[PDB]
């Protein structure tokens, strides 16, 4: 678990501890407490249907930036366990979902 | 070309102390590789 | 050395692929065919050339 | 609509088998791949294994092959068996699909690509408790 706090109506960046050893194809999962998780961003660039535009993916530029989930306009329901399902050509098969950065929102009415 | 090749290597570096017993392991990869990349670690004589 | 440095391959940054050489199949087919038309001169009026 | 409903015993003794099913509705069975998801209280979402259309069960190596997963097109449900169950297996058990996307970085003729599995549609999930309790 990785704790993080952000203010209301602000923009947040969500990263994971794993590094992109080579070309990466990350999947982003948002697991609400009790509620079932939902895939937010996959393929580093695409967002499945039925998802708000508050999250933008991090494209692949052959190097550099890691999986940075850009939460534009964080809401109250964003307090959940965010998962960085990272896949690359070096670590082989990612049989684990890694450590989940539990983001919580403070300063709410 | 042959004689001109050797005269370009004689002032270069010699690697006679290079090949010691190399503990070579396969590079960080998954299945269906072929090898072709040996991560070798070895003792090397430093300046001293 | 003193002052002698074995340039070795460090960690390969990025994706691990293997080397290749591309050649336009349209040109290479046409190039080899132009050779068979010339190579058929030195062996019979018409023979089967295999590569 | 793809509806993934799970049903299980809920209570189980140590050294027993946890056989939980996952019913899919509103869609076919041979459209995508299927898997389960577990999460112990205090831990994160861990993957247990996935099955594709060819019924070949691929297990997560982080559980020492102590799981047997299968599916039945008759009931159109996904089964899951666990032998040598530890009390630490008291957790939530999710059920989700798997869209196996092909990410390409090199050339295809040399096998320089890899398949990444993406869980697009999930299920509600059912919780089971394993202990010496009866
Ligand atoms: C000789 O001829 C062969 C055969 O045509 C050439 O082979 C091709 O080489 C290219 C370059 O290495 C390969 O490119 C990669 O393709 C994938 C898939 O996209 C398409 O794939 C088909 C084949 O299935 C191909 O025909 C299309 O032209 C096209 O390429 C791309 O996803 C991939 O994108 C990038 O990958 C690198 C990986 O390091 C990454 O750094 C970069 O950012 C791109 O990432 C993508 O994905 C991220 C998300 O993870 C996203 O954010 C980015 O926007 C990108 O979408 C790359 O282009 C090609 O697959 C290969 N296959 C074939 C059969 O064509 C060969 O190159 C040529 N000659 C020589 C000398 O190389
Ligand atoms: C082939 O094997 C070598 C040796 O294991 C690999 O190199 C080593 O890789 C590790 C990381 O896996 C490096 O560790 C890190 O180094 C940085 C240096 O600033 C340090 O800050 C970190 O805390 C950590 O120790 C290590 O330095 C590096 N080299 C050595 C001499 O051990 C190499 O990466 C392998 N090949 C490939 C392509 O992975
Ligand atoms: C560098 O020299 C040292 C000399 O001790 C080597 O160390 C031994 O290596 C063997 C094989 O891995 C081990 O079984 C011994 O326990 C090591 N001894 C000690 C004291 O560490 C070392 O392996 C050499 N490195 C290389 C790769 O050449
Ligand atoms: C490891 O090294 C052996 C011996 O060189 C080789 O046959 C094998 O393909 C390499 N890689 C793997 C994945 O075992
Ligand atoms: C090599 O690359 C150049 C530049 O893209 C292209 O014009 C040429 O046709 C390529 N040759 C082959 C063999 O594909
Ligand atoms: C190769 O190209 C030449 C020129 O276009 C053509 O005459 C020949 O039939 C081609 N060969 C094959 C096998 O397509």
């Amino acid at each position: 678990v990785r704790p993080l706090s952000v203010a209301l109506g602000e923009t947040a960046r969500i990263s994971c501890g794993r590094q992109a050893l080579g070309s990466r194809a990350v999947q982003w999962y948002q697991h609400r407490p009790g509620q079932a998780p939902i895939l937010l961003i996959y393929n580093n660039q695409d967002r499945p249907s039925g998802i708000p535009e508050r999250f933008s993916g991090t494209p692949d530029i052959n190097f550099g930036t890691r999986a940075t989930l850009t939460i534009s306009g964080v809401e109250a329901g964003d307090e959940a366990d965010y998962y960085c399902h990272m896949w690359d050509s070096r670590s082989g098969f990612s049989w684990s979902f890694g450590g989940a950065t539990r983001l919580t929102v403070l300063g709410q009415p | 070309i042959i004689s001109l090749w050797d005269q370009s290597l004689k002032p270069c570096v010699k690697l006679t102390p290079l090949c010691v017993t190399l503990q070579c392991t396969n590079v960080t990869n998954n299945i269906t590789d072929d090898g072709e990349l040996k991560n070798c670690s070895f003792n090397m004589t430093t300046e001293l | 050395g003193p002052g002698q440095a074995f340039y070795a391959t460090g960690d390969i940054i990025g994706d691990i692929r293997q080397a290749h050489c591309n050649v336009s199949k349209a040109t290479w087919n046409e190039t080899l065919g132009k050779v068979v038309k010339q190579l058929r001169k030195h062996f019979g009026n018409n023979t089967i050339i295999r590569f | 609509q793809v509806q993934l409903q799970e049903s299980g015993p809920g209570l189980v003794k140590p050294s027993e088998t946890l056989s939980v099913t996952c019913s899919v509705s509103g869609d076919s069975m041979n459209n995508y791949y299927w898997t389960w998801i577990r999460q112990s209280p205090g831990k994160g979402l861990e993957w247990i294994g996935y099955i594709s259309d060819r019924e070949s069960a691929t297990y997560n190596p982080s559980l020492n092959s102590r799981v047997v997963i299968s599916r039945d097109t008759s009931k159109n449900q996904l089964s899951l068996k666990l032998n040598s169950v530890t009390p630490a297996d008291t957790a939530v058990y999710y059920c989700a699909t798997a869209r196996r996307g092909q990410r390409i970085y090199g050339v295809v003729s040399f096998g320089e690509f890899f398949y990444y599995y993406s869980m697009d549609v999930w299920g509600k999930g059912t919780t089971v408790t394993v202990s010496s309790a009866s």
